[PDB]
């Protein structure tokens, strides 16, 4: 009837999408979970890792002439990298990260840095592309799963980068996964190491190795919401004799690449998490506001039904007598 | 709304009353709007849990009227 | 509609006993009064029911009330058009109701005879000082639990159980108990599986909830709360469950 | 229209010949007919027209039949009043037409001439045993592209075009293709287009529609399947586009 | 409304005068219409009215013209029933009018007085060589802000805030700062709430809005302009705002 026509293709498009969303939403939750289970997996090789890298810290008191992944001695050209989320409206994810990234290069350029950028999500490569002001080259891109072998990939490209002394101080943006609400986006030093194991931050906040933090999604009252497992993993310091079939510089050279590459998937891992997530949380405030939606436009075509058909009636009983 | 608004009131109430408006504008804000994270003004620590303080005091039992000097 | 209301008050107020008075849907009434007024010709209110719309179901349904010598309760199908209790009919219907117990089709083809949806239904005489505190308290409860129940069935079919936090895994455990404690087996369809069926008035119903609730009986198996009766039938048909799971 | 009718009775009674009779705006046929009844004393029926809208519109449009000494096609062309697809003028119509095409305003919206819905119009003549089953099937296989066009149309318009399946994002660039190519160049619209017109049988469209719809050609950019009179011109337009595009 | 017409008639023919008649609810001369046309025999109209609710009305409205005498300012609260301007007592009105001003519940409802909508308040007098050209211009634009905002509506609907780019972003907040600074506190609406009474020249107003649309109020929030005045008073309420904390 091309009035109430209209309201009700509205009506029909709404309730459509309300489900679609709905489905988005637990889709994402699947999603998350999955990539929690992910890190649950990996969890074990990284315990063990952070494990022996203070057992050969034990050992050797750092006292190495070894190991160009700890070639700390100045500040000159930073490579910062962005670990960003492929999908679409995304919630808040990729505004927040750039922000960060932007600030962050804005910074950067202060110092006169010369600052090289890795993406390594393809909204980020597509964000990155249209702008060449700041430097940027080498992005990759690993989605729906951090794969051993992209993360790889991306382990041989920073550590093929750090070979040169063209590159150091080796900072990345991964957004870390703090709530499901919002997750603000870190910046953590990657490549400087600290050979005894403690990734630190942006000085203030910085970790110490072998305090993992391991996100579980249990449902509070009733919702879905993460709550955080600070596990500390016991370390039992050394063998009883430790024999080494190498030597003490060897061991750490070709150990700390491997600690590097966990930690670039678990960066890979934990933004994954945080971005489907946040478009998690944006399919669940849409799917509410939908609803909302589709109360409100049946109570406006329903008062419009009605409206018409009394309009109609009356019409017809005013047009039936004519006296 | 009340057109006759504050005259009607007694000139006790009416300072209170105002002030008390003013919380739940405050309160209505915080509530139907963002700040579910935690946040840059971090309400719950400002003016959320007073505002659902008052907005659970505002509800009356059934047919158990309050007095004047009571409701002041 | 209005012979059966005299042949139930004559019974009432003769006899002064709880007469009860079955009505197919009143949207059906009000149909049949919109066309008869239609045919009488006098104008057409609003979106096409009688003018005397309101005057009419209302000496329907207020002839519908408990009189000194014994009530005459009535339940009434309602069938909104278009589903909206916006337009008179079904307005001028909601205007009258004091209890409105949706039959749900989800729940009748899950088998949780009867299939009246817990949440959905709603009375106005749920209230405290009608019912009682305790009643009212515990009836809340059950409605939050199963509101809760009904906000996690969401998430357990992506988390399960065991995932989710144990603080409100009793409340979905609970909530399964409340929904199969809901099944009562009638004095009805025992004509169609053999089921001998159980009478339950208020107070046992009102302890046995309660003593889910609370969490007495959180050990108990789900299926051995499925149409049963009272709360010690229902342990008793636990402990028979018990009995046989050795074999 | 009676009098359009008669000539070509006479057509088909006397000189035995198929005569093809066009009646333009037959809506208007109902609205005389409305404009003088209600001032003939009949009552109004709904929306506004005559009450005898059926027995007038079904005396016009049942003398247009084959009658065993000729074939009156005719081609009526109803005048959907403000896209009221309810109104009982175009309701009482689509009872009597056999090969219905219902022009669409939010189809012109976007340019696509002529604004045939895909979706709509409809024929009793797309039986694969009247039609051919390679036309059917092609037929089959766009209307039902067009129909999941429909469909996403809300995914696409709210939660950006990129997030539905990448499946049904091929489906969706087949769809936009398939309802750009079934354009054409008028002879007698090459006014409003500037384009010459351009006339095209079934058998190349068809085998058009088949290797458009394939995947096959799905590379070819969108403008240049709109306005274009077959497929290999779409080819060649395709061509000049991406020439100039550089240039 | 006729002896209200004929009151100030004789004071603007005669003893010329430039004379105010505010004829307060204009659309209940319309309704006693309707009343006395279903009562007097007349056959009905559109939807309930008299059939001249758009010749009645016209006396109404034509008998007040500005004369090469006098001029006749009036104001006329004409009342939409039901909400819903395509109703015909309030469309005859619309044509008649030359400074229709809509006011929408949809403002009041959020709680911004007055609740002038910025979109449908439109005028005969906005135009080039009566207003100036910088008024006119910053009329232009605020309206395409606030126009703006409306149209994605339907997207700040479903979805979030956060799904729009940086310039819609923009263009919102400064379509949400404009829609706040367009409430005053009135001079008489001082009994029902709110601060006293600030009146406001269209040299202070003119000059707040050159201020919000050249975006270099951005580091104030929204609530700096919700029921104020002027906008260095705005600017002032924001200081205090982040001095109260």
């Amino acid at each position: 009837c091309a009035n109430l026509r209209e309201l009700r293709d509205r009506i029909g498009s709404v309730k459509n999408t309300q489900k679609i969303t709905e489905a988005m939403k637990l889709v994402a939750a699947a999603k998350v979970r999955r990539a929690q289970e992910a890190v649950v997996n990996g969890r074990p090789f990284s315990e063990t890792l952070v494990e022996v890298l203070y057992n050969m810290n034990e050992q050797l008191q750092t006292e190495d002439v070894d190991v160009p992944l700890t070639k700390i001695r100045t500040v000159k050209k930073v490579a910062l990298m962005v670990v960003t989320g492929d999908r679409g409206l995304c919630g808040g994810f990729n505004n927040m990260l750039l922000k960060k990234a932007e600030s962050r290069i804005a910074e950067l350029k202060k110092l006169g840095v010369d600052y090289t950028i890795i993406s390594i999500g393809k909204k980020g490569n597509t964000y990155f592309i249209r702008r060449p002001e700041i430097p940027v080259d080498r992005y990759f891109d690993g989605t729906n799963l951090p794969t051993a072998k992209e993360a790889q990939a991306i382990a041989d490209d920073v550590f093929s980068l750090f070979v040169s002394e063209e590159v150091d101080k080796v900072e990345m943006l991964y957004t870390k996964f703090v709530s499901l609400v919002k997750s603000d986006p870190v910046i953590h030093t990657l490549l400087p190491l600290s050979p005894k194991g403690e990734i630190c931050d942006i000085n203030g906040k910085c970790v110490d190795a072998a305090e993992d933090e391991l996100f579980r999604l249990t449902t509070k009252e009733g919702k879905l919401t993460v709550e955080r497992d600070m596990i500390k993993t016991e370390t039992p310091a050394f063998s009883p004799i430790l024999e080494f079939e190498q030597d003490p510089a060897q061991i750490l050279d070709a150990l700390l690449p491997l600690y590097l590459n966990s930690q670039i998937l678990r960066a890979l891992q934990e933004s994954l998490a945080s971005e489907l997530a946040a478009r998690m949380t944006a399919m669940s405030n849409a799917t509410d506001n939908a609803n909302e939606l589709k109360k409100t436009l049946s109570i406006n075509y329903n008062r419009a039904r009605q409206a018409k058909i009394t309009g109609e009636i009356l019409e017809i009983v005013a047009g039936a007598n004519a006296c | 709304v009340s057109r006759v608004g504050s005259a009607a009131q007694i000139k006790a109430m009416k300072k209170v009353a105002g002030k008390l408006k003013l919380e739940l504008a405050q309160f209505a804000e915080l509530e139907a709007f963002a700040q579910f994270a935690s946040d840059l003004d971090k309400a719950t620590q400002n003016q959320l849990a007073r505002g659902q303080r008052l907005r659970e005091l505002l509800k009356q039992p059934q047919s158990a009227p309050l007095t004047v000097e009571e409701q002041v | 509609g209005l012979t059966a209301l005299t042949m139930a008050e004559y019974f009432r107020d003769v006899n002064e006993q709880d007469v009860l008075l079955f009505i197919d849907n009143i949207f059906r009434f009000v149909q049949a009064g919109s066309e008869v007024s239609a045919l009488l010709g006098r104008m057409p209110s609003a979106v096409g029911y009688q003018p005397t719309l309101s005057t009419e179901m209302g000496s329907l349904q207020e002839r519908i009330t408990s009189t000194k010598e014994g009530s005459i309760t009535s339940i009434q199908a309602v069938y909104v058009p278009a589903d909206d209790l916006t337009d008179p009919a079904p307005a001028t219907t909601f205007a009258h109701l004091d209890a409105t117990t949706v039959l749900s089709r989800g729940l009748a083809a899950k088998g949780i005879y009867p299939a009246v949806d817990p949440l959905d239904s709603t009375s106005t005489m749920l209230q405290p000082r009608i019912v009682g505190e305790e009643h009212y308290e515990i009836a809340q409860r059950v409605k939050e639990t199963l509101q809760r129940y009904k906000e996690l069935q969401d998430i357990i079919a992506i988390l399960g159980l065991d995932e989710l936090s144990e603080e409100d895994r009793l409340t979905v455990a609970r909530a399964r108990k409340i929904e199969r404690f809901l099944s009562q087996p009638f004095f009805v369809a025992e004509v169609f599986t053999g089921s001998p069926g159980k009478y339950v008035g208020l107070a046992e119903t009102i302890r046995g909830f309660q003593l889910i609730l609370s969490g007495e009986l959180d050990s108990l198996p789900e299926q051995a709360f499925y149409l049963v009766g009272n709360i010690d039938e229902a342990t008793a048909k636990a402990m028979n469950l018990e009995m046989e799971s050795k074999l």
